[PDB]
């Protein structure tokens, strides 16, 4: 705009949360759905739905990981990472339903002598594969859901040979995005690249994806946020530069039904 | 209003250009395809364009019969020591790999079925004897009504059941059943688990299967030839061929490029070699 | 002829 | 409630649908749908379990994916009694569909059989 | 009862028709009529808030 | 003498119809048209002989 | 007029109640099943119910061919006995 | 009325919680006024409330108590017995600010040969009066807030000696109704009475009643709830009869301001 | 009613009987159908129909039972039960053929101190299992 | 009758 307004530089604001950017590469909406309530005419639970509004619909910042030149990549479930961030969580764990879309914004600042790509994906239902030969389907829940942590890629495929007790996690194999598909392919799911010298964020806007109106968030992840690095971290002449990555997630329109005593989950 | 059949966009013809507008120029970080045409990058004639894109619409794509299972029985003389084997099959599109790379192109669909059952029989002893025309039972029986355990047990009586009794060298079986699912859509994945495991409760007790949903997903398919026993043994096969007719699709996703390993998206050591040798500056 | 339901 | 007329007592009966762990003491089980049902000259008392479920549908079989949560009923004070009296008692449970209840795909049924 | 719909002819020998009568009363039953639309590919191709307009620079 | 129904449709691909003809003289020889109707559940629900309101006591 | 496959009854959305109307009360010896629906013991939302119960009709619910019986006949050899 | 309704026969429902009751004594609703939200006019923080609605506003059971000839009264604080009910004490230990108002429905049947009367009795601003003579002012924080099991009354005032660790609690008198004003004058207090061969419940529909619109509902209670045996428990000619007493608090128009992340108190 | 009427105390008169009640929970009529004459369009035999009118529609007490702690549950059928009654029974063994329909009033009263529940069912065609 | 598509 003739009075300044650009692309790259973007506020937004949910609860008692603002972010501002000013190297942004516009911002994306996934299959150009905005999230939404749960209309009359899809409803299916009846009861009153609790609705949190904006003490479950903010920006929580989650643990910043750090992108060196041996990173591989890393991957996070939704609600699942956040299952921990303050009044939304509760809301999840104390209800049999919830539904909710979610602003995800990717941060990753460096120099204009630095250079590296990050791919930033938004995958539904992001099925990963397991670390074993000898039995399919059977990562287990604690290790299905890292929480906030999130998990991370492996450029090589190491099968769990403890048969006694198997490590009974996933074994995600980057060029095959985890989960057995080619990744030069996963740009068809919505995504951002933070090309360093371009932009120092991503920004995906993603609405309640699932085949059914409301669901079980303790027992399903209705989204994936896989990061992988298309170019190598690179700066200088160093031969180990470091940058952080930052991710900030913050829920939208969710809604939850089914209300009774809080679920207290086996993690570990 | 634009249809499947409809013809794609005329090529406009497009002269020389020295301007501020910059097509070529774009920027994929946005997460967004650069929408060109060749007018934009080249000088153009005008084109009629008479192609369409009817045989890829989603219906087209996929209207045809996948074998998706291969089921086999007999009849054998009475005086075996054996029993006489009758078959049961778990419903899946994903005992085979075609279909179930077709469909997983999606994330979810909707569609009624279209079953088709071919159905061969032989001789397996070198004998020289015979058996008449065979009569086969195709029973559905759905998940919580009872799975026969033996050949000719009163679940073959079928009185709610819905039963195919098809005739041996007539045309193949065929019959339709509506979208069934018990959600909006069926999932081709599931990011979850069918339990939560609890901490006030054990290990053993909280655990499922990553990715599985209802353990019965669409009950069975149980086929017996319905004739008694023969002195010559005859086996069988019926092969069933799915087709999802009327359907609809969400969320694309990259095909399969590895080998199908179990139900869920796990994949074996030693088959993750899909892309071959090629050197970056031969053609 | 016909009769329409 | 089956005591008799000089019997008083408050009970509490619960829904919890599903997800956390099931209901063992009133504590819970109050968190829930619930209905806190006064003895008296109305007999009886009715809770309704209403539809909540996350598929349109659920099995006709156990299963974890599409269970329903669970019933349950405690003392929500006691009963009471005067002399004379008996101290113990029967209630009668009773259950039944509303009318936004369906069912489909038919099938038969596995109480019953024809063993030879 | 009878639907009467065009054929898009493709090797040649007006308009020509054809007929189609449902048979059931389940529409589970029903053939395929292939007559189809097409959408437009943006929900995908492009995905961004602020729509663009291809001959003026992406990032501005 | 042909019957059009509309079909209700589940799963789709205006009102989809299906033809029915009767092809003999005895009407127990026709297909069912699953042309059913509903009732109210009250004869077996609520046999009393004073009409129920439920928000008042079932007892006065 | 309804008939079999008609959409049942929407939920409709009910609020907080204090008053002398009391549906969870009832007296099962007359008889007669409570009519009860959820908006009479819990607060409700809006649903526009699709569902219907056009399968178990009587109809539907008999629509089915079942085996009522197995007859057996042979054809022998003329010279048998039996 | 004569379709059959009656005074004594009431049913209230809230959020997916129903009460019956069948021996009331109509109900009461504190100096005339229902509960509300706070109105723009009377605003005072200026960012968006939570209102958590159904989740929050629902009936909350507490332990239950034991009348017996020797029991001398029971008292409960607001929201402090509610502080660990559901998301309701979610919300407040999230918030710096949070409003309320309340339906307790207490709750103690017995028998047409029973009888005695309890005085249940609403107080705005309910303090109570120290153990000590030595020093004013000095119940800590712990013990003015016992949470759900609430305190008791006392028909002694024992004061406390021990001047090198002084217990540091309340010391409430019941004829002085634990504040040196005399109990039968409490009746100017929003009340009802439970005397057992009229009624089995006391029902007080309770306002927000606060000097301000929005308050720190951690460090002060709005109302106490206080239980007393205007005509002690009598039965049959039994010398140890006991009925059970419960409390059942729901919360209503409930909101809540400043949220950050929550308060972790020191209770013991 | 505001005049006192209740669900609870009624009173049924039939013939030269009436029976009243102050501990009613109101009265069932099985399947919604009062009883009813046959109807010519329904009606078979040809005959001119007796209809006995209140000499058979009246009030018959049965023999009294005893129900205590052991008593498992008792039936009858109907019209054998009342096949010796009056001229309700005389009417129906006179005749090949009857119909009727039936007012049934069971009879039960103790104390506000003692317990129990009867579940007191009318069977169409209540067909019993042999002790063989 | 005929639907014309
Ligand atoms: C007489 C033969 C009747 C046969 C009737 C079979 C009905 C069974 C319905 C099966 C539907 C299969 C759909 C495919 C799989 C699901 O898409 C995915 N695993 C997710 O829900
Ligand atoms: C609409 O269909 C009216 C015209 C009917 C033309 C004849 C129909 C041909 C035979 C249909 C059989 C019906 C299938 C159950
Ligand atoms: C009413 O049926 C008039 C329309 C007739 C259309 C053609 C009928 C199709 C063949 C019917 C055969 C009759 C069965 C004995």
């Amino acid at each position: 705009e003739a009075c300044g307004y650009s692309d790259r530089v973007l506020q937004l604001t949910l609860g008692n949360s603002t972010i501002t950017t000013q190297e942004a590469a516009n911002s994306v909406v996934a299959y150009g759905r905005w999230p939404e309530y749960l209309r009359d005419s899809e409803a299916n639970p009846v009861d009153q739905p609790t609705e949190p509004d904006v003490a479950a619909c903010r920006f929580y910042t989650l643990d910043t990981v750090s992108w060196t030149k041996e990173s591989r990549g890393w991957w996070w479930k939704l609600p699942d990472a956040l299952r921990d961030m303050g009044l939304f969580g509760q809301n999840m764990y104390y209800h049999y339903l919830g539904r909710s879309g979610y602003t995800v914004h990717v941060q990753c600042n460096a120099s204009k002598f630095h250079q590296g790509a990050l791919g930033v994906f938004a995958v539904p239902e992001m099925c990963l594969a397991g670390d074993s030969n000898t039995t399919t389907m059977h990562t287990s829940y604690q290790n299905a859901n890292p929480g906030e942590k999130g998990g991370t890629f492996t450029g090589t495929f190491t099968p769990d040979n403890n048969q006694t007790s198997p490590a009974r996690r996933f074994c995600p194999v980057d060029y095959l995005l985890g989960n057995g598909t080619l990744l030069g392919n996963a740009f068809v799911f919505p995504h951002q690249i933070i090309n360093l010298r371009t932009n120092n964020c991503a920004t995906l806007v993603l609405p309640y994806v699932n085949s059914l109106s409301i669901d079980s968030m303790v027992k399903h992840n209705n989204w994936g946020i896989a990061i992988l690095p298309l170019a190598p971290l690179n700066f200088a002449s160093e031969s180990s530069p470091e940058i952080p990555i930052t991710l900030t997630i913050a829920p939208m329109c969710c809604e939850f039904n089914g209300l009774r005593n809080i679920t207290l989950p086996r993690l570990q | 209003a634009a249809t499947s059949r409809d013809a794609l966009p005329n090529t406009e013809a497009s002269g020389p250009t020295h301007s501020k507008e910059i097509p070529a120029l774009t920027a994929v970080e946005t997460g967004a395809t650069n929408p060109l045409v060749p007018s934009d990058t080249v000088q153009t004639r005008h084109v009629v364009q008479h192609r369409s894109r009817s045989e890829s619409s989603i219906e087209s794509f996929f209207a045809r019969g996948a074998c998706v299972t291969i089921m086999t029985v007999d009849n054998p003389a009475s005086t075996t020591n054996k029993d006489k084997l009758f078959a049961v099959w778990k419903i899946t599109y994903k005992d085979t790999v075609q279909l179930r790379r077709k469909l997983e192109f999606f994330t979810y669909s909707r569609f009624d079925m279209e079953l088709t059952f071919v159905v061969t029989a032989n001789f397996t002893e070198t004998n020289n004897g015979h058996a008449l025309n065979q009569v086969y039972q195709i029973m559905y029986v759905p998940p919580g009504a009872p799975v026969p355990e033996k050949w000719d047990d009163y679940t073959w009586q079928t009185s709610s059941n819905p039963s195919i009794f098809y005739t041996y060298g007539t045309a193949p079986a065929r019959i339709s059943v509506p979208y069934v699912g018990i959600s909006n859509a069926y999932s081709h994945f599931y990011d979850g688990f069918s339990k939560v495991p609890l901490k006030d409760q054990s290990a053993a007790l909280g655990d499922s299967l990553y990715g599985a949903a209802s353990l019965n997903d669409f009950g069975i398919l149980a086929v017996r030839v319905v004739n008694d026993h023969n002195p010559t043994k005859v086996t069988s096969k019926i092969r069933v061929y799915l087709k999802p007719k009327h359907i609809r699709v969400w969320c694309p996703r990259p095909p399969r490029a590895v080998a199908y390993y179990g139900p869920g998206v796990d994949y074996k050591d030693g088959t993750l070699t899909p892309l071959s040798t090629k050197d970056l500056t031969t053609y | 002829g016909s009769s329409s339901t | 409630f089956c005591g008799s007329m000089m019997a008083t007592g408050k009970l509490l009966v619960s829904y919890a649908p599903p997800g956390a762990d099931p209901p063992k003491k009133r504590k819970e089980a109050m968190l829930g749908t619930h209905v806190i049902w006064d003895i008296g000259l109305q007999s009886s008392c009715t809770m309704v379990v209403p539809w909540i479920s996350n598929t349109t549908y659920r099995q006709t079989i156990d299963d974890s994916f599409t269970e329903g949560g669970y019933i349950s009923v405690f003392y929500q004070t006691r009963i009471v009694v005067p002399l004379s009296t008996p101290r113990e008692m029967d209630i009668l449970g009773f259950v039944s569909a509303c009318n936004d209840f369906s069912v489909r795909l038919l099938r038969d049924t596995t109480h019953i059989e024809q063993k030879a | 009862g009878a639907q009467v719909s065009s054929q898009k002819v493709g090797a040649h020998e007006s308009t020509i028709n054809y007929t189609t009568i449902n048979y059931y009363r389940d529409s589970a039953s029903n053939a395929a009529s292939k007559q189809d639309f097409s959408q437009d590919p943006s929900k995908f191709t492009e995905p961004i808030k602020d729509v663009l307009i291809k001959t003026a620079p992406m990032l501005n």
